[PDB]
This record gives structure tokens, C-alpha cells and sequence, in this order.
């Protein structure tokens, strides 16, 4: 029966019930004779120790795939290494919505995206100069008088030919 | 209120996780089909990035994110129901969250992607194309924001329905009237009618099943002698267990490449509905749709983008 | 009146094109991505010649050769069975590109009947702006419009108001919101500024003066 | 005490035979990994090296002093040995076998030994100079790879990159595990499964190759099988996080 650990990835073997993932404490109650918990998509979800009757999750343990942050050979040569949809616990390092990120410091001015990392995180090499990544803003933050009686009608225009 | 899906579940599945966990038998049967996974998951990041570019080519159709100021004084126009409210901490207006209430894991083999643009940020989008449809009325989309009155809007708006411009001139009150209690008969509708949304549960829910039917493909027999890899590593002698796990990747190689051909099918449904919205902006909100029951039954004036979830409202 | 002009900002976004062109790799990045999606769709099918399939191997005659016909003949079956469905998945991709072709080969056409063969009204359906025509320039596997628009760049902040009441008749702009330098009023259309005299030609009356919202007292000249 | 240094871009030979023009094709075989500690040896007062998948070897003999090789795997007296001499611009192998003392070396103090043989089955004979000579084993095959570059340096390798097209093919089919040299700067290298992206030039020329695992930016061109990437961010490949060791439960004790 040995031990059994929170919180570390780690195989589980509970009654014969095998798989892979992490166990992390929840407040989920459990009739006395339900055992193990379940999702909409007949995946375990939650399982009681037989041992002490508390409820722990089971959770994916990382998956996610690994990007890789570049600029073109033309600019750098410098990479920035994004683990997507992790926290940044398993694997400087800047952690993200999108996932753990790495080799690119967060800036706390927002610039122009140009390319794009996830959930609204972008990364560039310019500002010496190096990777970074930060939160996007679409366009200079702009605020239009609106007007009671006011109109800015164009006095000139330009006729380019995309 | 036209509802149209515009993105989708950017799901992203990696195959050879999806096939072969913790597998050295299934991975090297696997190796011998080669291309099909590597295909598979090239199709996929396409689709991925290509909702993200639906995500754009709708929302991110406005140069510079406009701010509407805090005075309102729309000449009778209540846009307090679809202007974002700050009180909540994110900037979604009231109808916005109806909607998000309305509608109702990714560790199977499925991890799918965050959106390039997270929900603060379309609700961005949304506010600063709205705005701009306010304040700029319609040049925002054609060339720089040009500040014009709304009620001027409407000096040009009725005139594309071949409505005179002095409807509103002579009758703005009982036009606004009408508007607000509109706005809150769709506020009603959203709260007690369910099928308002049609299309919108439509997408989602044909995601959902996607999702599910994919998930339950792994625990489906394919004519195997079960559907769990480790058991027939444990049990079977080698020279047999090849030949199962050869049934389980035809098999469930066969299901995840009808999974992504069904993808790819409703990519294309959700592409065509994408740049339907696009050219609906860009006409209808960018504009003024000359398109006869393009816009919804009838002469139509304006339009205003209401984003929600994997999708956009009119 | 500004016929040369026009030519000049023509002639440089032309020139600008081939700098698009030269310097840029993703400059016909939808061009060049049909192209190779083709590219590599056909060269998988011949790689999928060099997958085993779940085959002993990838050479029929070496099958043969190897193996007495009673197994070698599952042995292409399987084989054959895989490159079967190898074709199918391709010639289905194939057919759900071909339909992503074929709606941006009607939008092509729907571009050329109305914005080559005409002046399409659609924003932005030929390019951000307001259209003016466009010129088919045909590249393998594709076409390239080049898509001439009107943008305008520079603005000045003026005073409007919907009427004038000049013998306490209303007055509505036909075309053109009313407009004022600071001292005068004038009448210009929407995308280019050019003041008009506020004369009766240009405006038609409509109700009175208490009905109307933003009104304001103006002078009416008398042609 | 080896003193360890960076092997730069050392360690690419032809893989086989069949040519190729313009074409970035991609291979994985028993290679010297890019980047990696060289065990620098010198003849000061000759031990057994492992040679564990592949063995790389490289010398700067101006002189021709390092001309030999004794290579095996028991060396008891009952085990054929890759025996190569290269006198009078010949080159002579033979696998016999002959009695080793306590300390067997050759006459060598500051400017050969063979007696009878037991069983012998294989018979063949044929600063300024940096000749290069991996060593390796593949379905039986004793491969030898040379390249001599004229260069003038002698500290260190130099910073380029250079092929290693083959000589020979020795079809001894005997197992390998340890070999040992027979004696003024020479290096060893070990061959390990990793994964290059050749580059071919127009006249079929390896003129660079670039590592797959290296670093996240060598992997990226590993995966999009190019040299010049773009901007942009590239899905390489996956990761997982594994399990501890396990965990097993199980109800126990109960009552008596
Ligand atoms: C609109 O802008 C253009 C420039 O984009 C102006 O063209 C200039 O015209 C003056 C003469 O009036 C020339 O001296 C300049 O050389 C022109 N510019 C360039 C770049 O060649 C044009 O005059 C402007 N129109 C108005 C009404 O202001
Ligand atoms: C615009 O409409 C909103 C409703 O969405 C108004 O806000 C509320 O209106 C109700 C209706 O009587 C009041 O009881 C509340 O006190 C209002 N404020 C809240 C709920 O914070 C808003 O007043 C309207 N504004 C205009 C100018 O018509
Ligand atoms: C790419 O390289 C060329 C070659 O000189 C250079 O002119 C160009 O500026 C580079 N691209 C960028 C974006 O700097
Ligand atoms: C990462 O784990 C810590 C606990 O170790 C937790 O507090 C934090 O919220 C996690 N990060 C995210 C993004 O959930
Ligand atoms: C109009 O623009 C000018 C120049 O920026 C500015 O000084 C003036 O205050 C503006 N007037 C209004 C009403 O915004
Ligand atoms: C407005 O234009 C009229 C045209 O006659 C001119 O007399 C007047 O000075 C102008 N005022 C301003 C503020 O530009
Ligand atoms: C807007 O302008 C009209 C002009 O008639 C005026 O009556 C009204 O008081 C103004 N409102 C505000 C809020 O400035
Ligand atoms: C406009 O002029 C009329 C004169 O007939 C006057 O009665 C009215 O009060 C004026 N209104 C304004 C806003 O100046
Ligand atoms: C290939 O050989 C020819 C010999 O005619 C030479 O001209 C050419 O430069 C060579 N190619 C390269 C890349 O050096």
C-alpha cells in the first residue's frame, strides 16, 4: 500500500484502478458507497483513498507540446521556448495564460503583436536587444471625441493600391 | 438578432499521445504509417490558426482599439445595454453576459489551444468596433475614425434604404423608444427563450459531440479484443499483441481521420459563416448592407457586434 | 483637379509592389502556401509509396521474392488496403481544398464582375477602403488583384448640425452633413472636404425648427 | 588529467553512396553529437577505450607516428584483432593473434612487436595534414572515413565544417566493444543516435549539417527540414511529465 503523494505526477494503482496523472485535495462529497468519481465523458475524475476516506482529484500531468519562439536567421539567432498550457512548476521564465514560457521576460509596456503567442501574449526580439514577451495591444489605445454638434470630415486622402 | 459562429474549439490533438501513451509496441507500429499522424497534426495547427484568422478578419477589422467617453449624449439612443459596463471586472456588457450565461478537461488526448485572443480581448474588439460605430460612424473600416454625431448618422444611414434622412430628424424620440424596447424585448428573449441562440448552441454543441465521439472512439472495441493498450501489452504474447495493437491504430487512426475530415468539413461551414460575418461587418457594421435580407428581414440600418462564445451576435 | 496626382500615388504604390514582392517572402503568402500545400499533398502521396502499412515492406516484387505466394498475397493485400486509403484521405483533402478554391474562385469572379467589370460596394471585399477598380494579375495556381482604394489620411474638426431655419423652415442636407470653418457654414460630402454655399439646392424642407434635435439658427443665401 | 574542448561542427561523413544534388535530406545514424567533450589523449610514461556505438578518431601526425590500431573485445589469445599498418604508403590489415605481455606497447621512446599467430581469418593489403578517421561497426561492416585538410593551426580544431567521405568497407561481422591504439596531438570522440539535416550543394557537397537535438532553434530547422527559418513561432514536438515511481493501494489490516 506504501505512500501517497499530493500534488507530484506520479502512476496510481486505487482497487484496481490504474492510470496516470496527478492527485490534488478537493471538496467533493461522496455518497458512502460511491467510490470513485467520474466526468461527462466517462473519464475518472476524482477518487476516494480506501485507506482515509477523503476525496482527491486526478488531473493531466503536463501535456502541452513545445513551441519554439524565433525571430528569422536575417535578425537574431536567439530562441524562446513556449510549454503549452503548463504551470510553471514542472519546468527568465515568464509563466503565461497560454502556457509556461522561456527565454523571454516579461515587458510591462504593451506594443504591437508580432508573433503571436496565446491568450493574448506576443513576442518580438526588438527592444541589448533580446526575446520578450508581452501583453498585446491592438493599436495605440485610441478615444475619439465623440461630440454633441462636432464632425472631423477629411480635408485630403491618399489612393494607395494594396 | 442574427446569430453567427465565427470561431470554434481551437483543439489542437496531438496524435501520437492521442494513439500511443507510454507504448513501445504502439509506437513502433505506429512508425510505419509515418506520414498519416504527422499530416493529421498539420491539418489541425491549420485549422487552429485559421480560426484565429476568422478571429481577425471579423473582429480585428478596426486599426486603433476607440474608446467611447464617459458623456453619452446619443440624442435619445440607450447603448447602456451593450456598452461595456466597468463595474464588472471584465469590460462585457449586460447583453454580453446574457449571452455568456446562456451558453454552457482537454486531457484525454485532445489538449486544445487558448484563442490567440482571449475573451477580454474580443470583448475589446467588440466595444472598440462598436464605439467606432457610434462615434465614427463608418469610416473607421475605411480609412482613419472620423468623429460624427449619431443622429448625423442617421443623415446618411436612412438615406441607404432610400428612407429620407428626415425620419429621424422628425421622429427621433418615438425612434429611440422604439430601439430601447427592442433591445430589451431581445434582453427578455435571451432570458426565457432558449432558441434565440440557435446557432451559437448549434456550434458549441457539435464541438461538444465532436469532442465526446473522438474521446469515445478510445474506448471503443474496433474489433480488438479490448480497448486498453496496456492490458494487451501485459496479457498478450507479442506475435498477437502487434496484430491488436495494429486493429487499435487502424482503428482508431480511421476515427481520428474522420474526426479531422468532419473538422475539416465544418472548418470550411465555420469559414464560410466566418466570412459571412466578416463581409456582414464590413457592409452591415463598417457600413450599410445593400443586400436584400442580408442583414434580417426587412430595410436594414445598422449593426452591432456582440461577442460570445466561439461566435459573434448581431 | 488632381488628375496628376492621382497618377503619382498610382505609380508609387506600382513601384512599392515589386519592393512587396522583392523583399518580402509572405508577400503572395496565399499564393505561395496553395502552391506548396499542393506540393507537399502530392509528395506525402509518394512518400505513403515508401510506408510499410503494416506490410513486411514497401517493395512488392521483394515481397514476392521473399515470401511463397499463399502469405505474400495477404501481405500486398494489407499493403494495398493501406495505399488505398492513403488515396482516399488525399483525394478527399483534395476535394475539401478544391471547395476552399472554389469559393475564392467565385469571390474572385465576384471581385472581377464587380470591382474589374464594375465598382463593388462591399467593404472590404476589394481591399480596405473605399474601392475603385482593380487589375487581374494572373500567377500559378492563383490570381493577384491589384486592388485601388481610397483612403483618407487628414482631418479637421468642425461644427455640424442636422438643420438650418433661416425663415423658420428647416433645411436638411441632401447629400453631405452641414459643416462650419468657425465662421461660416458650408456643405461637404462625407470623405472629402469641399464647402458649398448653403443655398436651397442642397437642402429640402422638412418640419419645423422645434422638432428637430442639434438644430441650429443659420443664414440661407437667396440665389 | 584530459583536458575537454568544443568539437564545433566536427563529425559528419557521406552515409552511403547514393547521391544527391540541392536537396536538404535528413538522416539518423551513429553520429558524433555536435558540441560535445573530446578526450584529448598524449604519450607521456594506452588504455582500452569503450567503443560503445561508434568510435571517432583524429590525429595531427606531421611526422606519421600514430599508424596503428589493436581493436577486440577479449584480446585472450582466442579473439581475432584489427591489426592496421600503414608502412611504405601501404595499408596492411590482419586479425591474427599473437601473446600480450604486462605491458604490451611498441618501440617508441623518442625516435614494431609481432611474434606467431594462433588463428588468422582476414587478409588485406592496399600542423600541415589533419586526417581524420571515424571507426565504426554497422551490420558487421568496419567502416573507415578519411579527410585531410591542409590548415595551419595546431592549438585547437578549427571553426569550419568539412565531410568525411569513405576509403573502405571491412566485412569482418565480429562484435565490438573496446579497442586501444597504438602510438604528437590526437583526439577520440564517441558516435551516438542522433539526427543531422544534411545539406547538399549543387555539385552533391555537404557543405553544412546541423544538429536535431541541439537547441530549440536546431530543432526547429530539424523539423521544418531547412537551414533558413523565418520569423514566427514553430510547434516542434510534444513533452511529458513522467511518474515519479508509482503508487499502489490497497485495503489492509482490517480487523484481527
Ligand atoms: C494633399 O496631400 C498631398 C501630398 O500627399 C499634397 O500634394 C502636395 O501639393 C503641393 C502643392 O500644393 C506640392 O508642393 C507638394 O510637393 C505635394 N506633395 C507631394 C508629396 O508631392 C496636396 O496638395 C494636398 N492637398 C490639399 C488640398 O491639401
Ligand atoms: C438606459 O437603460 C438602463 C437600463 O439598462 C438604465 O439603467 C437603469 O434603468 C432602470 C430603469 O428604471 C433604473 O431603475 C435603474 O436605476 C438604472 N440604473 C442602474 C440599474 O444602474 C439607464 O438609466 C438608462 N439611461 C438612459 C439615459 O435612458
Ligand atoms: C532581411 O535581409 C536583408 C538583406 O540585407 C535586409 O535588407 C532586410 O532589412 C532584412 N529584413 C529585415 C526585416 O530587416
Ligand atoms: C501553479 O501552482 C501553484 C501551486 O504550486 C498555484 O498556486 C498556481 O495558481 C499555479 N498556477 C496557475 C496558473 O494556476
Ligand atoms: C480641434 O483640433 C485642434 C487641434 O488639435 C484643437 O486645438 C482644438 O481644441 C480642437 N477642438 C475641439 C472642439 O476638439
Ligand atoms: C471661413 O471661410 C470664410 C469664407 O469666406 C472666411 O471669410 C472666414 O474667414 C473663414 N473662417 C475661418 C475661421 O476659417
Ligand atoms: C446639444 O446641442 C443641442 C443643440 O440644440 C443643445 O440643445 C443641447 O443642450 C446640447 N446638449 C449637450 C449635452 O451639450
Ligand atoms: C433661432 O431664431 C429664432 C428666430 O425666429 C428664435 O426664435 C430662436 O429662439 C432662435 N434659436 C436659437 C437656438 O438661437
Ligand atoms: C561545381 O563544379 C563546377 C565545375 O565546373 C563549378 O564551376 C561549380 O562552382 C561547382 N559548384 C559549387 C557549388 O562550387
Amino acid at each position: 500500500s506504501t505512500n501517497l503523494v499530493k500534488n507530484k505526477c506520479v502512476n496510481f494503482n486505487f482497487n484496481g484502478l490504474t492510470g496516470t496523472g496527478v492527485l490534488t485535495e478537493s471538496n467533493k462529497k461522496f455518497l458512502p458507497f460511491q467510490q470513485f468519481g467520474r466526468d461527462i465523458a466517462d473519464t475518472t475524475d476524482a477518487v476516494r483513498d480506501p485507506q482515509t476516506l477523503e476525496i482527491l482529484d486526478i488531473t493531466p500531468c503536463s501535456f502541452g507540446g513545445v513551441s519554439v519562439i524565433t525571430p528569422g536567421t536575417n535578425t537574431s539567432n536567439q530562441v524562446a521556448v513556449l510549454y503549452q498550457g503548463v504551470n510553471c512548476t514542472e519546468v527568465n521564465v515568464f509563466q503565461t495564460r497560454a502556457g509556461c514560457l522561456i527565454g523571454a521576460e516579461h515587458v510591462n509596456n504593451s506594443y504591437e503583436c508580432d508573433i503571436p503567442i496565446g491568450a493574448g501574449i506576443c513576442a518580438s526580439y526588438q527592444t541589448s536587444q533580446s526575446i520578450i514577451a508581452y501583453t498585446m495591444s491592438l493599436g495605440a489605445e485610441n478615444s475619439v471625441a465623440y461630440s454633441n454638434n462636432s464632425i472631423a470630415i477629411p480635408t485630403n486622402f491618399t489612393i494607395s493600391v494594396t | 438578432t442574427e446569430i453567427l459562429p465565427v470561431s470554434m474549439t481551437k483543439t489542437s490533438v496531438d496524435c501520437t499521445m492521442y494513439i500511443c501513451g507510454d507504448s513501445t509496441e504502439c509506437s513502433n507500429l505506429l512508425l510505419q504509417y509515418g506520414s498519416f499522424c504527422t499530416q493529421l497534426n498539420r491539418a489541425l495547427t491549420g485549422i487552429a490558426v485559421e480560426q484565429d484568422k476568422n478571429t481577425q478578419e471579423v473582429f480585428a477589422q478596426v486599426k486603433q482599439i476607440y474608446k467611447t467617453p464617459p458623456i453619452k449624449d446619443f440624442g435619445g439612443f440607450n447603448f447602456s445595454q451593450i456598452l461595456p459596463d466597468p463595474s464588472k471586472p471584465s469590460k462585457r456588457s449586460f447583453i454580453e453576459d446574457l449571452l455568456f450565461n446562456k451558453v454552457t478537461q482537454k486531457f484525454n488526448g485532445l489538449t486544445v489551444l487558448p484563442p490567440l485572443l482571449t475573451d477580454e480581448m474580443i470583448a475589446q474588439y467588440t466595444s472598440a468596433l462598436l464605439a467606432g460605430t457610434i462615434t465614427s460612424g463608418w469610416t473607421f473600416g475605411a480609412g482613419a475614425a472620423l468623429q460624427i454625431p449619431f443622429a448625423m448618422q442617421m443623415a446618411y444611414r436612412f438615406n441607404g434604404i432610400g428612407v429620407t434622412q428626415n425620419v429621424l430628424y422628425e421622429n427621433q424620440k418615438l425612434i429611440a423608444n422604439q430601439f430601447n424596447s427592442a433591445i430589451g424585448k431581445i434582453q427578455d428573449s435571451l432570458s426565457s427563450t432558449a432558441s434565440a441562440l440557435g446557432k451559437l448552441q448549434n456550434v458549441v454543441n457539435q464541438n461538444a459531440q465532436a469532442l465526446n465521439t473522438l474521446v469515445k472512439q478510445l474506448s471503443s472495441n474496433f474489433g480488438a479484443i479490448s480497448s486498453v493498450l496496456n492490458d494487451i501489452l501485459s496479457r498478450l504474447d507479442p506475435p498477437e499483441a502487434e496484430v491488436q495493437i495494429d486493429r487499435l491504430i487502424t482503428g482508431r487512426l480511421q476515427s481520428l481521420q474522420t474526426y479531422v475530415t468532419q473538422q475539416l468539413i465544418r472548418a470550411a461551414e465555420i469559414r464560410a459563416s466566418a466570412n459571412l460575418a466578416a463581409t456582414k461587418m464590413s457592409e452591415c457594421v463598417l457600413g450599410q448592407s445593400k443586400r436584400v435580407d442580408f442583414c434580417g428581414k426587412g430595410y436594414h440600418l445598422m449593426s452591432f457586434p456582440q461577442s460570445a462564445p466561439h461566435g459573434v451576435v448581431f | 483637379e488632381n488628375q496628376k496626382l492621382i497618377a503619382n500615388q498610382f505609380n508609387s504604390a506600382i513601384g512599392k509592389i515589386q519592393d512587396s514582392l522583392s523583399s518580402t517572402a509572405s508577400a503572395l503568402g496565399k499564393l505561395q502556401n496553395v502552391v506548396n500545400q499542393n506540393a507537399q499533398a502530392l509528395n506525402t502521396l509518394v512518400k505513403q509509396l515508401s510506408s510499410n502499412f503494416g506490410a513486411i515492406s514497401s517493395v512488392l516484387n521483394d515481397i514476392l521474392s521473399r515470401l511463397d505466394p499463399p502469405e505474400a498475397e495477404v501481405q500486398i493485400d494489407r499493403l494495398i488496403t493501406g495505399r488505398l486509403q492513403s488515396l482516399q484521405t488525399y483525394v478527399t483533402q483534395q476535394l475539401i481544398r478544391a471547395a476552399e478554391i472554389r469559393a475564392s474562385a467565385n469571390l474572385a469572379a465576384t471581385k472581377m464582375s464587380e470591382c474589374v467589370l464594375g465598382q463593388s460596394k462591399r467593404v472590404d471585399f476589394c481591399g480596405k477602403g473605399y474601392h475603385l477598380m482593380s487589375f487581374p494579375q494572373s500567377a500559378p495556381h492563383g490570381v493577384v488583384f491589384l486592388h485601388v482604394t481610397y483612403v483618407p489620411a487628414q482631418e479637421k474638426n468642425f461644427t455640424t448640425a442636422p438643420a438650418i431655419c433661416h425663415d423658420g423652415k428647416a433645411h436638411f442636407p441632401r447629400e453631405g452633413v452641414f459643416v462650419s470653418n468657425g465662421t461660416h457654414w458650408f456643405v461637404t460630402q462625407r470623405n472629402f472636404y469641399e464647402p458649398q454655399i448653403i443655398t436651397t439646392d442642397n437642402t429640402f424642407v422638412s418640419g419645423n425648427c422645434d422638432v428637430v434635435i442639434g438644430i441650429v439658427n443659420n443664414t440661407v443665401y437667396d440665389p | 588529467p584530459p583536458a575537454y574542448t568544443n568539437s564545433f561542427t566536427r563529425g559528419v561523413y557521406y552515409p552511403d553512396k547514393v547521391f544527391r544534388s540541392s536537396v536538404l535530406h535528413s538522416t539518423q545514424d551513429l553520429f558524433l553529437p555536435f558540441f560535445s567533450n573530446v578526450t584529448w589523449f598524449h604519450a607521456i610514461h594506452n588504455p582500452v577505450l569503450p567503443f560503445n556505438d561508434g568510435v571517432y578518431f583524429a590525429s595531427t601526425e606531421k611526422s606519421n607516428i600514430i599508424r596503428g590500431w589493436i581493436f577486440g573485445t577479449t584480446l585472450d589469445s582466442k579473439t581475432q584483432s584489427l591489426l592496421i599498418v600503414n608502412n611504405a604508403t601501404n595499408v596492411v590489415i590482419k586479425v591474427c593473434e599473437f601473446q600480450f605481455c604486462n605491458d604490451p606497447f611498441l618501440d617508441v621512446y623518442y625516435h614494431g612487436v609481432y611474434s606467431s599467430a594462433n588463428n588468422c581469418t582476414f587478409e588485406y593489403v592496399s600542423f600541415k595534414n589533419l586526417r581524420e578517421f571515424v571507426f565504426k561497426n554497422i551490420d558487421g561492416y568496419f567502416k573507415i572515413y578519411s579527410k585531410h585538410t591542409p590548415i595551419n593551426l595546431v592549438r585547437d580544431l578549427p571553426q569550419g565544417f568539412s565531410a568525411l567521405e569513405p576509403l573502405v568497407d571491412l566485412p569482418i561481422g565480429i562484435n565490438i566493444t573496446r579497442f586501444q591504439t597504438l602510438l604528437a596531438a590526437y583526439y577520440v570522440g564517441y558516435l551516438q543516435p542522433r539526427t543531422f539535416l544534411l545539406k547538399y550543394n549543387e555539385n552533391g557537397t555537404i557543405t553544412d549539417a546541423v544538429d536535431c537535438a541541439l537547441d530549440p532553434l536546431s530543432e526547429t530547422k530539424c523539423t521544418l527540414k531547412s537551414f533558413t527559418v523565418e520569423k514566427g513561432i514553430y510547434q516542434t514536438s510534444n513533452f511529458r511529465v513522467q511518474p515519479t515511481e508509482s503508487i499502489v493501494r490497497f485495503p489492509n489490516i482490517t480487523n484481527l
